[PDB]
């Protein structure tokens, strides 16, 4: 219930402030997680920051389930703002791992703008130099409807993933399972 | 750990293990094949008589049939949904002509989306980096046995 | 790889006992290194609370804590060793017959 | 058509380049008097055609004896046969063709 | 008794089992009647060269 | 009761064959057919007995009386029966089996031994009879059409293209063309024998009509030899003319909704005496009555519970 | 193709290649395999003389043994083709002298890969070829008793 103050600050502009905001958010979650097991580690979190980073995923899911639709909705738009604000790899990596943890859970991925925000996360991880995650999101978009933009994007990712043969298969897909005289020369 | 087999002739299996050993050597000294890390997994076969033997136990491996069965039962999905649909549309499936079986078979695969193995391999991957590495090995290891098995003429690959 | 498995909950463990599992591995990570010797005083006071809070469901965590906990007492020196014995005396009072 | 087909092309080229090496081991296998009984269902006449079939499959003269097929064309024909619905439906039920 | 009931029970289905005519395929033919085959199954009724028109009377009474 | 000028019969996976009439949609009689599925059924020229063949037995049923049992049954074959047929005078019955044997059965209960056996290397799917009752056509799964002549014991082997299995073949009653279809939808038409005297059995390739992109199931002519209807697996039936082989009328049963996804194939078709109304039996557990001009259906029959893959429709010769 | 005149021609080229540059694996192997292919061509010819296959079998055996000692690690094909001639044309006295010197010349640690083939034909009914198998099997047990 008090996570909104930790989330909704909007006063973070410098890189250090984002780092301070991340540790304040991580510290807040351990304080009230509706589980005595996580509360006991709150004291060590203040005296040791690295032990609180790996507990961010466990703390977040505990509080997120308790909140109702209205409370959890405000968190979602705060996460969207955090993702589309800075370009620091460290901050994005923490949020990227949170999304993957929710997908493996049986409750499904956390809601976002469009289809759990696969489009937003897909282009966000490209600049973070984590192409394993980026390829996964692009394939999810392809399963719904193939488009020339997606086919071009898949070729680029595989080329920088040291898989020249995998990118070759994408071209053959457009040669026969797509309109002719449409493949760009690039 | 071994697997003591009875009432089975393992002399033939010993001879095909030697054949796979030759294929591994052939792919080892090929510059275009060595770089892709192509190989065939083998297990020890020690025959003891004309109808007995001793097969080595390969760890960390589970059969495909049991792998799919666990996934479907967890998702509250019947193990033989596809088989039931074919029988529902035509109970005498085993007696239909060649053209009629195609209609029943094609109808079953269209009403059920086959992606159990695709999602199974991802839910067992701790991260996305590991998931991509395992998928690449799976694709290029199934292709090797398909061509080698074709030359050897392997059958009954249930 | 087992530690990495628990961080993502690959076993689909229910959240009721998932939190003690993920908390335990995090504490042991900063407990196996002699560099963080100053934090060893208070981390044990948190481990003993987890065992007390759970009760009979902390048995499966014994194979993780005990091998490291006994090793630390052997190598640590000073007033910490006298404090660890009292804490070790509280852990054996929670799990009774499984310390065999 | 990506990793799978390209890998199949690479493996087939290796086998055809070393045809003699893999033919010698198979010949010592089929021509074993005490081991070919299960494949016997003249006396060695059937063993002759088995080796002939293997040699044809290693030269591309398998689908049609009239012409010789290259690796890309031979692999393409195998893929069509393996995934064709006409061949899959005839399989045994326990084989799970639909899976 | 036990088998007495079965004996009369078996007769009940015997009455209804004689209502079907079964013709088996014997492996016999006119193999030696090569010359006689020109008329046994080789009638060759080449006829009906003249065509006849119709007035759609087949469906006239149907609808 | 078969004491009507026109009769209609449908059968399929429902294990029961329904007898219909063109005047109304009511079902006259229901006959039972256990532990088998009907491949194709045809009525004897005497119009007093019908034949149903499927899975190693050809059960014969009565029409004048009301007997739901197979009064006459045939056995001996070890595989399915592709199709059956009768001589114009009802002397002998020719049956095509999946066991690669095309044989002729004798309808006389005496030691006539008028049966002949023809052997091929591949299982057959369709058997056709020449209008003069002197020649016969055998088509296997290898795409090779064997023209079998009854006068002699040699059969010419003709194959338009290999690797493709043919499904149906038919000859118009007026003996003007000879068409057949294969597993890719191509409908090959050859000019039939012009040697009516000594049966020189010569053939030439007349035309090829590219249509039916999906599987082609059955092609059949019309009594007036002016129409040609070919079934297909894409739920569409196209009627072709004998003048220039153009699309005369196109028939379809697709609902236009992507959520169905080929709900049922279109198996068989049949013409009437005047070649005006056609009867079609699809695998959607129902049969429809169509018209060659308006396109829109005339009547619908939905008394079956399972799919129907065969139908028989004959009427009076005059029309 | 391999004809009655092509085979004598190609043997001249391969024979000259061996002497020009010895200790070449692809040189001895190509000449040795051709002789093995030559006898098979003549064997199929006369089944549809003992002294007509002798001029090709003897050089083939000598050629394979040279290649075996020259590969030392990838000679599975070479060590297997020897058994084919040994078990089928080893009953003639002229072939025995080439085989006995070859076995002694080559290293003992080369027959391990072909142990299953040797055990299969222990019971050959020809005493001239049967006893030759026993000597090397005993020699294998002398050095590697736990493999046999």
């Amino acid at each position: 219930i008090n996570l909104q103050k930790a989330w909704g600050a909007a006063r973070r502009v410098s890189k250090d402030d984002w780092l301070e905001w991340l540790r304040r958010l991580s510290l807040e979650l351990l304080k009230d997680s509706s589980s005595p097991s996580l509360r006991s580690c709150w004291a060590l979190a203040q005296a040791y920051n690295p032990m609180a980073r790996d507990l961010f995923n466990a703390a977040f899911v505990s509080c997120w389930s308790e909140l109702n639709e209205d409370q959890q909705d405000e968190l979602i738009r705060s996460i969207e703002l955090a993702l589309t604000s800075q370009d620091i790899a460290e901050v994005t990596q923490t949020l990227l791992n949170l999304a993957e943890f929710m997908e493996h859970s049986d409750k499904g991925p956390l809601p976002l703008r469009d289809d759990n925000g696969i489009v937003l996360l897909g282009e966000r991880a490209a600049k973070c130099r984590a192409y394993a995650k980026a390829l996964h999101y692009k394939e999810l978009e392809f399963q719904k409807g193939p488009t020339p933009a997606i086919l071009e994007s898949l070729i680029s990712i595989n080329n920088k993933l040291q898989q020249p043969e995998a990118a070759a298969g994408v071209l053959e897909y457009a040669m026969k399972h797509f309109g002719e005289l449409e493949i760009q020369a690039t | 750990v071994f697997l003591l087999k009875g009432h089975e002739d393992l002399r033939q299996d010993e001879r095909v293990m030697q054949l796979f050993g030759l294929v591994n050597t052939l792919l080892a000294n090929d510059p275009t094949s060595l770089r892709k890390n192509l190989s065939i997994q083998r297990y020890a076969v020690i025959p003891l008589s004309t109808n007995s033997g001793l097969i080595g136990w390969v760890p960390h491996c589970d059969t495909l049939h049991a792998l799919i069965r666990d996934y479907r039962e967890k998702k509250k999905i019947l193990l033989n949904i596809e088989h039931r649909i074919m029988l529902r549309m035509a109970p005498d499936y085993d007696h239909l002509t060649l053209m009629q079986k195609v209609e029943v078979f094609e109808h079953a695969v269209n009403n059920t989306a086959g992606d159990d193995l695709a999602k199974l391999l991802w839910l067992k991957s701790p991260s996305s980096e590991v998931w991509f590495d395992r998928r690449t090995n799976y694709t290029r290891s199934l292709a090797v046995m398909s061509m080698v098995g074709y030359i050897l003429g392997l059958g009954d690959r249930h | 790889y087992s530690t990495s498995e628990m961080l993502v909950n690959m076993g689909n463990l229910p959240l009721d006992e998932f939190y003690p599992a993920v908390s335990m591995v995090a504490l042991m990570r900063i407990f196996r290194d002699q560099s963080l010797s100053h934090h060893h005083t208070m981390v044990v006071q948190a481990i003993t609370f987890i065992f007390k809070s759970l009760g009979l469901k902390c048995v499966q965590f014994l194979p993780q804590v005990m091998p490291t906990f006994l090793n630390v007492i052997r190598v640590c020196d000073g007033a910490i060793r006298e404090f660890l014995f009292q804490q070790l005396g509280m852990l054996v009072s929670f799990v009774k017959s499984h310390i065999r | 058509d990506g990793n799978y087909r390209i890998t199949c092309h690479t493996v087939m080229e290796v086998l055809r380049e070393h045809k003699d090496s893999v033919m010698a081991v198979l010949e010592a296998f089929v021509y074993d008097p005490l081991l070919n009984w299960r494949l016997m269902d003249a006396l060695n006449k059937k063993a002759i055609q088995i080796i002939n079939r293997v040699r044809d499959k290693l030269t591309g003269r398998d689908f049609s004896h009239d012409d010789t097929l290259d690796v890309p064309t031979q692999v393409e024909l195998l893929i069509k046969q393996a995934t064709s619905h006409e061949n899959l439906c005839q399989c045994y039920i326990g084989w799970c063709p639909f899976w | 008794s036990n088998t007495a009931q079965r004996l009369e029970r078996l007769r009940k289905e015997r009455q209804n089992q004689i209502k079907c005519k079964n013709i088996q395929w014997k492996e016999r033919n006119s193999k030696q009647s090569a010359q006689e085959l020109k008329s046994l199954f080789e009638k060759k009724s080449l006829k009906e060269k003249p065509p006849i028109s119709g007035k759609q009377s087949i469906l006239s009474v149907r609808l | 009761v078969g004491s009507d000028p026109v009769i209609l019969a449908t059968a399929g996976y429902d294990h029961t064959v329904r007898f219909w009439q063109a005047h109304s949609g009511i079902c006259t009689r229901t006959v039972q057919h256990q532990d088998s599925q009907v491949n194709a059924l045809e009525v004897t020229p005497d119009r007093s007995m019908i034949a149903a063949a499927g899975y190693q037995h050809i059960r014969m049923y009565d029409l004048n009386s009301n007997n739901p049992n197979p009064i006459i049954s045939y056995d001996g074959v070890n595989k399915n029966i592709a199709s059956v047929g009768f001589h114009e005078d009802g002397r002998w019955m020719y049956t095509g089996g999946e066991d690669c044997t095309a044989r002729i059965w004798d309808l006389r209960s005496r030691n006539l031994q008028c049966q002949r056996i023809f052997q091929v290397n591949a299982p057959i799917n369709c058997v056709c009879l020449h209008p003069n009752q002197a020649e016969l056509i055998v088509g296997d799964q290898s795409g090779a059409i064997h023209i079998w002549d009854l006068k002699t014991d040699h059969n010419e082997q003709l194959i338009p293209e290999p690797e493709v299995s043919i499904t149906s073949a038919h000859i118009d009653p007026d003996a003007s063309y000879m068409a057949a279809v294969n597993s890719t939808g191509n409908c090959y038409v050859w000019n039939l024998t012009g040697g009516i005297g000594d049966e020189v059995t010569q053939l030439i390739p007349k035309t090829k009509i590219p249509a039916h992109t999906r599987y082609a199931l059955q092609c059949r002519f019309s009594p007036d030899s002016t129409l040609l209807a070919t079934c297909s697996a894409d739920q569409t039936c196209k009627i072709w003319r004998t003048s220039n082989f153009s699309l005369m009328t196109e028939l379809s049963i697709k609902s236009g909704n992507p959520g169905e996804s080929s709900r049922g194939w279109m198996w068989g078709c049949a013409f009437s005496g005047d070649s005006q109304y056609i009867v079609t039996a699809s695998s959607d557990n129902l049969a429809r009555l169509w018209c060659v001009e308006t396109g829109e259906i005339k009547r619908e029959y939905g008394g079956h519970q399972k799919a129907v893959v065969c139908l028989a429709f004959n009427d009076s010769v005059l029309g | 193709g391999i004809n009655e005149s092509t085979i004598p021609k190609v043997l001249q080229y391969y024979s000259a290649a061996t002497e020009h540059d010895r200790s070449w694996y692809k040189a001895w192997h190509a000449w040795a395999v051709m002789n093995f292919e030559a006898v098979l061509h003549y064997k199929h010819q006369n089944q549809a003389l003992s002294k007509t296959l002798l001029m090709y079998t003897v050089p083939a055996v000598q050629g394979f043994f040279r290649s075996i000692s020259l590969s030392r690690g990838n000679n599975l094909q070479d060590t297997l083709r020897v058994l084919t001639l040994w078990f089928d044309y080893g009953h003639w006295p002229d072939v025995n002298e080439a085989l006995v010197e070859g076995v002694k010349a080559i290293q003992i640690d080369t027959w391990l890969q072909v142990i299953p083939q040797l055990i299969a034909r222990i019971d050959t009914p020809r005493p001239l070829v049967g006893r030759l198998i026993h000597q090397l099997l005993t020699d294998i047990g002398r050095y590697h008793p736990q493999a046999l």
